[PDB]
């Protein structure tokens, strides 16, 4: 199989490439069409006309080691790819999962405190969402997870994570209870 | 028993590549307080002064500059150079960082030739239009390279050597974008450079000059796509911009005028191309990862004059580009730097000799 | 014409990490490097670091590295400092400097930035009197003043009279206690006659708390 | 980093006099050294660039030489406006500063008017009192108070403070606080700062006690 790794939208992500031997040498990140990201000239860095560009940047210290990173800062979800190191005749290859989640909460009279979880998803990939309520209530879902009615209980730090390619990630949500319904 | 014509006993020299430490040769004066000369003169020979090879008939040899061990030996003398030559006043290597005194110093490189010792020998390939790797039908015996300048620098490859016909690209392998495309020029172009923050290039005839390398590049990936040149694709200072010493004072020029131009495209100008330029006292490194800074420029006269006579670029390329190239200038490992002199030439090893047979 | 106008006063916890501001106008902003200095109260001048805003090269002094970050935001041309892991020794003014000539000197200059560190916060002096001993059979001119006691941060400007009296006035500069507040006292010289007529009031006003305050002495 | 060290730390000079104020680098820095006057509650003003050249609206009487690690800063006549502090500069990477050099006013030896003040009203009421001393209109700059409570002379719990130097007068005035608590303060009654001034023939103390109506 392939290495795969998993990054939450607007977090920071640091793949790595590791050479033999601890010496500085002539890598270069590329992705699946291989268009140059990012890679270097002895000891300087070069970028490619990717789109990380700005935001796509190793740094150097740890080059005299081998290793020789790509850093990519406020991930987007367009930038689920492909990555490949090239490297001394060798070609590893990694694949990125950029997830991001939204909450919405409307509370209305006469009804309660409605919450609906919405998982933005990387074109073509196949995420299984779980939430698990503060008291331990865990909740499947799809592509949103929806409740009609908050409780008392419900309120404090609710952990959703997203299954995929056997590994997950974690995001948590601290959820604030405006009304909760009640026999009188 | 013997009949008509005398046969002849031929002893056919044998040789094998491998590697030596070599030593250098300049015409180094020990009267001139200026670094190239100084280190020339306590590490080098008096010169030729009228060098001869020895052609090889009918021989062939196979080369390869992307693995020339002559590179290695080169890099490790200018980085050994520069060492004790242009002094920082601060050297920042590996979380350490260093202070010391930082004078200003007279420097221009000057022309070193790579010699064998005893025992080896430098093969030397005679053919005008060699891509420099592969093999090479008229090769040649040499006791000494010829003057290889040790300019530092990027994008365009200053004071060197132009091709002898027409200009020449080389490429480890040109199908991998990641690769630097070495350019060879068969006709050098002037860029005047002052401490006024500026350089004068001619526009028609860096136009030309474009052209030339643009059909070039066209014949190598095909002869129907379109060739555009474009600014650094970003990175360090020392790569976005033309980046060069020259006085001292180290130089980071706006290239993007020189690569704005796109060719083969079948759909007033300015007398001399005048680019941005600006010193800097804080430059990132070439001999290892680290910065260094430097101290203020003395006097504002600082003119330069050099000749373009090669260039560093690269391709972009994808599973995308269809019907056009792009290509940028780049540059940085100064080791493609001197494999653009180094390019002909391959040490070798001498041994016994060996008789030759007979066939008809 | 060129100016760099700096932000306000600060109060800060040791821990914190402050951040000061100086907008810069009356040249190119990104053509030039700037420098940061501080200064102790009443202590010497101390550089802390340097950046080229183009392409955002940094130098910092050694007694800042890993703690200090200086930054440049070009389109605005104005310039910033950060300080993490801030100490009690850590109160000082804050400058900022620059050199459009390119004389290798500070040029220019910021009107300062003055920024406390301590445990405590902003709190309001308390005012103690400092009355005559013997007064009107004894000499000719006798001592007399107010006196500041803790209070949060600098500054605290003292007059008298409504700024009639500045004649034998003494205002001494402040002192931090072992507490960490600061406490002045000012004091003026009069004759010991007048004593009985005058009335002396000082006038004290604490900027940070926006305190007000006047006080009179007496010998009485 | 490479070190500063300018000398001397202070020194006092009249009007029309000539001065001399010296810094050196631990380590070659040719001839970029920049010179600063700076007056108390307020901002540096460049004086001298390159180790030699004058700042652009500035006295001709300023100049400075030395080139490497030696240098010095000069003023030919001394004016009322040339009392301040300066300080030099690396200008070639780093730009450190040296220590200092205050240029302080020159004048005879006064004798300090000596008094004491005891804990007022106000300061009893909150718990916490403190006793102080003052010195008023004197020269030099150097005093030694010592605080004796019954004759028990104690350290560690007393601060002073000296103003700036009188720009009639030329003269320093200090203070010193002895902090104490609510109940220390009452059990005892004879309180005195020893003053060792040597405009003083010798040593001046005063005391209180009880106070009167
Ligand atoms: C190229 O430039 C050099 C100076 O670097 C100059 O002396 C020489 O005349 C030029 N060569 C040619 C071919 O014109
Ligand atoms: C090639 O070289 C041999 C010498 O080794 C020479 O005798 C022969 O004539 C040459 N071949 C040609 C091109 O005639
Ligand atoms: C080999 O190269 C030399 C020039 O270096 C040339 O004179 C000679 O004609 C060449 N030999 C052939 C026949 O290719
Ligand atoms: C030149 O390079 C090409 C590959 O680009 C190689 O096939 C050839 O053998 C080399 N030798 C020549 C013809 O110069
Ligand atoms: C190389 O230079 C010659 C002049 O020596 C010029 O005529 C020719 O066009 C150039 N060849 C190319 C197009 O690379
Ligand atoms: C040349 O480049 C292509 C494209 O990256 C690559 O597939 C091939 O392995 C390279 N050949 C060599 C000599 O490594
Ligand atoms: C000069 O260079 C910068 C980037 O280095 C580029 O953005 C700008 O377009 C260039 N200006 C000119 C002269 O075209
Ligand atoms: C390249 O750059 C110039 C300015 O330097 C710009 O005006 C021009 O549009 C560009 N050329 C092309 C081919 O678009
Ligand atoms: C050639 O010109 C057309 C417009 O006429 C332009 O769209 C194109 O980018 C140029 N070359 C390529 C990449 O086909
Ligand atoms: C190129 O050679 C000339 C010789 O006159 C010299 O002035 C110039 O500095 C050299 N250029 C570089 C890049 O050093």
């Amino acid at each position: 199989m392939k290495k795969v790794v998993l990054g939450k939208k607007g977090d920071t992500v640091e793949l790595t490439c590791t050479a033999s031997q601890k010496k500085s040498i002539q890598f270069h990140w590329k992705n699946s069409n291989q268009i140059k990201i990012l890679g270097n000239q002895g000891s300087f860095l070069t970028k490619g006309p990717s789109k990380l560009n700005d935001r796509a940047d190793s740094r150097r210290s740890l080059w005299d080691q081998g290793n020789f990173p790509l850093i990519i800062k406020n991930l987007k979800i367009e930038d689920s790819d492909t990555y490949i190191c090239e490297v001394e005749d060798q070609k590893e290859e990694v694949q990125l999962l950029v997830f991001g989640l939204t909450a919405n909460s409307d509370t209305h009279l006469l009804q309660g405190q409605s919450l609906t979880l919405t998982l933005e998803s990387p074109p073509g990939s196949s995420p299984s969402v779980q939430c698990r309520s503060p008291r331990g209530k865990n909740i499947q879902g799809g592509k949103t997870l929806s409740v009609s009615q908050l409780e008392l209980q419900d309120s404090g730090t609710w952990t959703c994570t997203v299954l995929q390619n056997q590994k997950k990630v974690e995001f948590k949500i601290d959820i604030v209870v405006l009304a909760f319904q009640k026999a009188s | 028993t013997e009949k008509l014509w005398v046969t002849v006993y031929y002893g056919v020299p044998v040789w094998k590549e491998a590697t030596t430490t070599l030593f250098c040769a300049s015409d180094a004066k020990a009267y001139d307080t200026e670094v190239h000369n100084v280190w020339a003169t306590h590490a080098c020979v008096p010169t030729d002064p009228n060098p001869q090879e020895v052609v090889l008939v009918n021989v062939t040899e196979n080369f390869n500059m992307w693995k020339n061990d002559m590179v290695e030996q080169m890099h490790e003398d200018i980085i050994s150079l520069w060492d004790q030559s242009l002094k920082p006043c601060v050297k920042l290597t590996g979380g350490s960082v260093i202070t010391q005194a930082c004078p200003k110093v007279s420097f221009e490189p000057i022309p070193i030739h790579y010699c064998a010792p005893a025992g080896f020998a430098i093969l030397k390939c005679n053919n005008k239009t060699f891509n420099g790797t592969g093999p090479c039908t008229n090769v040649s015996t040499v006791q000494c390279t010829h003057g290889i300048r040790p300019v530092v620098s990027s994008q365009l490859l200053l004071n060197g050597s132009l091709a002898e016909e027409e200009v020449v690209i080389r490429s480890v392998n040109f199908t991998d974008n990641a690769k630097t495309i070495i350019v060879q020029l068969n006709t050098s172009v002037e860029i005047n450079c002052t401490g006024a923050g500026h350089c004068n290039i001619a526009r028609a005839k860096w136009n030309n000059t474009l052209k030339q390398i643009a059909s070039k590049l066209r014949e190598q990936f095909g002869n129907n796509k379109t060739i555009i040149f474009k600014q650094s694709s970003g990175g360090d200072p020392e790569i976005v911009t033309h980046w060069f010493n020259c006085g001292g004072e180290f130089f980071y020029c706006n290239s993007t005028q020189l690569f704005n131009s796109t060719w083969f495209n079948s759909t007033e100008g300015s007398d001399t191309i005048t680019l941005p330029c600006r010193i800097k006292q804080i430059i990132n490194m070439w001999q290892k990862v680290g910065k260094a800074m430097y101290a203020p420029p003395i006097s504002g006269q600082i003119r330069c004059s050099s000749n373009i006579t090669g260039l560093l670029l690269t391709r972009d390329g994808g599973n995308s580009n269809n019907e056009s190239e792009i290509f940028r200038p780049g540059g940085g490992d100064m080791r493609d730097n001197w494999r653009s002199e180094l390019y002909k030439y391959k040490v070798v090893k001498i041994e016994p000799l060996g008789v030759a047979p007979t066939k008809a | 014409e060129v100016q760099l106008v700096q932000s306000g006063a600060e109060v800060k916890k040791p821990g914190a990490t402050v951040k000061i501001s100086c907008k810069a106008s009356g040249y190119t902003f990104s053509d030039f490097y700037m420098y940061w200095v501080r200064q102790a109260p009443g202590k010497g001048l101390e550089w802390m670091g340097l950046i080229d805003p183009e392409d955002a090269d940094t130098m910092y002094a050694e007694k800042f590295r890993g703690r200090v970050t200086i930054t440049a935001d070009t389109s605005t041309d104005t310039g910033y400092l950060e300080l993490s892991s801030l100490r009690s020794e850590d109160t000082a003014v804050y400058y900022c400097a620059a050199d459009p000539w390119e004389l290798n000197a500070f040029n220019v200059w910021g009107q300062g930035t003055l920024v406390s560190v301590s445990s405590a916060s902003t709190k309001g002096p308390s005012v103690f009197p400092l009355a005559p001993s013997s007064k009107s059979t004894s000499g000719g001119t006798a001592a007399l003043g107010c006196l500041v006691k803790d209070y949060f941060p600098e500054p605290v400007t003292v007059s008298w009279n409504s700024g009639a009296l500045t004649s034998g006035v003494h205002t001494f500069p402040a002192v931090l206690q072992s507490s960490g507040l600061y406490s002045l006292s000012s004091v003026v010289t009069v004759p010991s006659s007048s004593l009985g007529t005058q009335t002396y009031i000082c006038n004290v006003n604490h900027k940070p708390s926006n305190t007000k305050v006047d006080k009179k002495v007496e010998p009485k | 980093d490479i070190q500063m060290t300018q000398s001397p730390s202070s020194v006092s000079a009249s009007v029309g006099d000539r001065v001399t104020i010296t810094c050196r680098a631990s380590q070659d820095i040719s001839t970029w050294l920049a010179w600063y006057q700076q007056k108390p509650g307020k901002a540096p003003k460049l004086l001298i660039y390159a180790a030699s050249t004058l700042q652009s609206g500035v006295p001709s009487r300023f100049s400075g030489s030395g080139s490497g690690t030696d240098f010095s800063l000069t003023i030919n006549s001394l004016q009322p406006e040339d009392f301040a502090t300066y300080y030099c500069q690396q200008a070639n990477s780093f730009f450190t500063f040296g220590g200092g050099t205050k240029v302080e006013i020159k004048r005879t030896v006064a004798a300090p008017s000596v008094f004491i003040f005891p804990p007022s009203d106000e300061q009893l009421k909150s718990g916490t009192a403190s006793v102080v001393c003052l010195l008023n209109n004197f020269y030099p700059r150097e005093a030694k108070v010592q605080w004796k409570v019954d004759n028990a002379l104690q350290s560690g719990n007393s601060q002073e403070s000296v103003t700036e130097q009188d720009s009639k007068d030329s003269t320093y005035s200090l203070s010193s606080t002895l902090t104490l608590s609510k109940a220390d303060y009452e059990k005892h009654k004879l309180y005195a700062c020893e003053v060792t001034h040597q405009g003083l023939s010798s040593p001046v103390t005063k005391s209180f006690n009880r106070g009167e109506c």
